[PDB]
């Protein structure tokens, strides 16, 4: 399963126009994670006006 | 609360209504949705192929994200949503269900 | 592409920093002139990092866009974070 | 046997009116939310004997932008619709000078009839729908996000902004349930607006194929 | 309005979100860096809070461009964070809860 | 002087919740001159305290009898006159919280100063008049002596 | 209260636009019934 996933997504990359694209240059996401943010810097918080 | 009916009371609070729900052993989402007194808005399935055939590519994108999240988080784990989103976009960006095979 | 309007980020990416530092360190190791002053540094990597902190690395990063065009940024024009 | 038949007819009509409204056709609010009892008053509650006959259920709407751009909705009586019925409907559309139609079949449609629906496309864009898939409006499902057919100006603006070709956008099949709901053909782009747990909102664009 | 947008984004009342900047921790850091006394009246104008948060929101750019399509994509990219920011850096919370200078 | 608070307390209870730590004990005490409650963590191994004891507690900002700030650094080779000479148990900690019964419109009638002496916690709560010397993130000394 | 009155009469205008749209759909339905008649 790991090998299959890797070979399926290996060339998907964040481009300099900030879009996420595969090797064919097709657009997979207009911004990474729908927000264009890297996963190391984000963290858990609470929306104070929701509940 | 993930299967309860979460409404917003008139006072503005989230309230979890304790309601009856049915779990089937087979899937006819096409037929079950079109039944009297059955909710055609929240009734779903875990068979992503039927979701694709009945609701479409974005519906199966969302449902596939939900099912992968359920598989990952059932053991209490947590994975950043952008990874699930990227996997699910890879499987659905070409208009059909692209298996990882 | 109009250099007056470059759409890419004004920050140097971690990969740009890595490759620029490696490239400049190799250039220093191959007896290229150093742009900053030196107290006692003899390691090319330390000299390259000092040049990057001083914003005195004579390299241009050619960032390619998916459409095929490119944007040229001087290492002094980018924002160095780390 | 009969109360459920009229219930199904009312539900199908409701989904059709919602569909036409979403495609941009002029639909009054009254028929957009028509109660079952109002449907019985306007059409009847005995479809089995012939009140209402499905031929009385035929809808004819006009586009908001162009009054001349009208569209039919036919409800054939036979479960398996044949090529002769398609020819009759095309003849009627020619007489009334209408160019778009929906055929809400009950059981299905013959292969010859489907091939007829496919070959004469440049003349009459007439679509095929099962009554089973009109008993629910799939766009109201929680899984289905908001789809919006973009105009050629909007598509050009999109491709110019992101500087990409149509083959680089993600795709949606022409036979997709939502693509068929919105009646969109190849070459058209659909803007999907869905909520995102990381960004709040996310707009993606899918090209029809 | 942001409250209603969150209510349609999170139909279940789950306020746990994953966002870039831990605003409560940054507020705590500011309280301790500048030795904010929670018992004394503050010298922060609530209009300064409103204007500063608006300018900050303008400076946080995920999608670059003045065209309306880039404007809408920018709105969407930072929507949830800007809601969190406006509800955390609110003038009232900054006046009676955080009491920053 | 450098004294933020001074009073005589009477040990009214020791470890109501039970002994949590072996060498440390929590005293719930009350004074008589000011009617202030006190929760205090003390190292009973070196300074044992029995129920019903009576002691003088002095929260101070400094140990030097003359008004002179401290540097927070350990200087055992210091020959200045320190007020720790007049007490038996001395700790050094910092104020990490000041609660009160204030409302959105009214000031506080009663305050509650919380201090941590390297993890040994104290809560001195009572009238706000007696706790104006306490400010959060401020270093203080305990200066506690047993009396008969 | 004067602004309350302005918003109230604005709602009256909007409901009047609702009525004019309703009669417009009636004015086109009276055309559509003859087509539905010659349909079957």
């Amino acid at each position: 399963i790991q090998r299959r996933l890797i070979k399926s997504m290996e060339s998907v990359m964040v481009k300099y126009d900030a879009t996420v694209r595969n090797s064919i240059n097709q657009v997979v996401q207009l911004r990474y994670g729908e927000d264009g943010l890297a996963g190391e810097s984000v963290e858990f918080q609470n929306l104070a006006t929701l509940k | 609360d993930n299967k309860k009916k979460i409404i917003i009371t008139e006072d503005g609070e989230f309230k979890a209504l304790q309601e009856w729900i049915l779990e089937t052993d087979g899937v006819s989402l096409m037929r079950v949705l079109s039944e009297k007194d059955v909710d055609p808005v929240r009734t779903t399935s875990n068979d992503i192929v039927e979701i694709f055939t009945v609701l479409g590519i974005e519906a199966v994108r969302k449902a596939l994200e939900r099912e992968l999240y359920h598989v990952i988080s059932f053991d209490g784990s947590y994975v950043n949503y952008r990874h699930l989103a990227l996997l699910c976009d890879t499987m659905t960006c070409r208009g059909h269900l692209m298996a990882i095979t | 592409q109009a250099n007056q309007k470059r759409i890419t980020t004004p920050y140097m990416t971690k990969y740009e920093r890595a490759r620029v530092l490696g490239t400049r360190a190799l250039q220093i190791a191959m007896c290229a002139p150093v742009m900053v002053e030196l107290e006692g540094e003899t390691d090319p990597l330390l000299i390259a990092m000092k040049e990057l902190k001083a914003r005195k690395i004579p390299i241009i990063i050619r960032r390619y866009l998916p459409d095929g065009s490119y944007e040229d940024w001087g290492v002094d024009e980018l924002i160095i974070s780390d | 046997d009969d109360e459920e038949e009229t219930y199904r007819l009312w539900k199908i009509r409701k989904t059709i009116m919602q569909l036409c409204h979403d495609r941009g056709y002029l639909v009054t609010q009254d028929e957009l939310d028509q109660t079952l009892e109002e449907f019985k008053a306007q059409f009847g509650d005995k479809p089995s004997e012939g009140r209402p006959r499905r031929t009385d259920l035929t809808v004819l709407v006009a586009h908001n932008d162009d009054p001349t751009d009208q569209m039919f909705v036919f409800f054939p009586e036979e479960p398996k619709v044949g090529i002769k019925t398609i020819k009759v409907y095309c003849q009627r559309m020619q007489e009334e000078n209408i160019t778009r139609a929906l055929i809400v079949v009950q059981q299905g449609m013959t292969p010859s009839a489907k091939q007829s629906l496919v070959d004469m496309a440049p003349k009459y864009i007439l679509e095929q729908f099962l009554q089973q898939e009109l008993l629910i409006n799939i766009t109201e499902h929680e899984l289905v996000p908001e789809h919006v057919v973009m105009t050629k100006e909007e598509v050009t603006e999109l491709l110019a902004r992101y500087k990409l070709r149509e083959n680089q956008l993600p795709r949606i099949q022409a036979g997709d349930p939502v693509a068929r709901y919105f009646g969109i053909k190849r070459g058209q782009v659909v803007k999907i607006i869905r909520p995102s747990e990381t960004a709040g909102r996310y707009i993606t664009y899918r090209l029809v194929q | 309005e942001d409250r209603e947008v969150l209510r349609v984004i999170f139909p279940t009342g789950d306020s746990k979100v994953v966002l870039p900047c831990n605003l409560l921790r940054m507020i705590w850091n500011a309280q301790k860096i500048f030795h904010i006394n929670p018992r004394l009246p503050s010298d922060l104008h609530p209009i300064k809070v409103v204007e500063g948060v608006k300018e900050l929101s303008k400076k946080l750019v995920i999608v670059n461009g003045d065209d309306p399509l880039s404007r809408q994509a920018q709105e969407n990219a930072t929507l949830l964070f800007n809601i969190h920011l406006r509800s955390t850096l609110c003038s009232r919370r900054m006046a009676e809860e955080f009491r920053l200078s | 002087a450098g004294i933020l608070f001074e009073d005589i307390f009477d040990v009214k209870d020791i470890d109501p919740e039970g002994k949590k730590f072996d060498r440390v004990s929590r005293l719930h005490c009350e004074s008589e001159s000011f009617k202030m409650d006190l929760i205090l963590d003390v190292n009973i191994q070196i300074y044992p305290v029995d129920l019903g004891d009576k002691f003088r507690l002095v929260i101070a900002s400094t140990l030097y009898e003359d008004g002179t700030l401290d540097d927070g650094e350990y200087n055992p080779t210091d020959d200045r006159p320190s007020r720790a000479d007049q007490f038996e148990y001395v700790m050094y900690g910092k104020v990490y919280r000041i609660e009160g019964d204030e409302t959105s419109t009214e000031a506080a009638t009663r305050l509650s100063a919380y201090v941590s002496y390297g993890g040994l916690l104290m809560r001195l709560q009572g009238d706000a008049n007696n706790l104006h010397g306490f400010e959060v993130d401020s270093r203080v000394y305990l200066l506690m002596k047993k009396l008969a | 209260r004067q602004k309350l009155l302005k918003e109230q009469e604005e709602k009256r205008l909007r409901e009047k636009e609702e009525q004019k749209k309703l009669l417009e759909q009636r004015a086109q339905y009276v055309e559509k019934t003859k087509n539905i008649l010659m349909f079957t």
